[PDB]
């Protein structure tokens, strides 16, 4: 597991002081934005690349869907953390 | 076995004491025993340096 902590508490009393954290994946992207221009018409595959890039992960795509274009895939993302939504959406539910 | 006799400092007689009143009480009684517990409770866990 790789994460950032997120929320804290404290669990157990004296004698012994006990702590709850709670960490998620890819945090970092909920405050960070976008400042890379998705492209206009492209097929999935370059959709996946671009977003890959933008948020800065290594990335693997292996689908039957790589050939097919896509008209303004992104142009509604706020941040970075809504790129991982916009790709599932399109070929739900066999495309994960 | 006199008794009656009782040695200072360690008086073996059981006093109580109302604590608004500072009055001795129950006074009639003939106590044949006495005990006192003191616990403490001492953390468990490896803890660290």
């Amino acid at each position: 597991f790789v994460g950032e902590v997120a929320i804290v508490d404290i669990i157990s009393p004296p004698p012994d002081i006990g702590i709850r954290i709670q960490c998620y994946t890819r945090q970092i992207d909920r405050t960070k934005t976008i400042r890379n221009m998705p492209p206009a018409n492209t097929t999935f595959v370059k959709f996946v690349e671009w977003g890959a890039n933008e948020m800065g992960l290594n990335f693997i795509c292996d689908t039957s869907y790589n050939d097919q274009v896509l008209k303004n895939p992104g142009r509604s993302i706020t941040v970075a953390s809504a790129i991982l939504a916009s790709i599932q959406d399109m070929y739900m539910p066999d495309v994960a | 076995m006199n008794s009656f006799l009782k040695s200072i400092l360690n008086t073996p007689t059981l006093t109580i004491r109302d604590d608004v009143t500072k009055l001795p009480v129950w006074k009639s009684l003939q106590v044949k025993k006495v005990e006192i517990y003191s616990p403490a409770s001492v953390v468990s866990k490896p803890l660290a340096t």
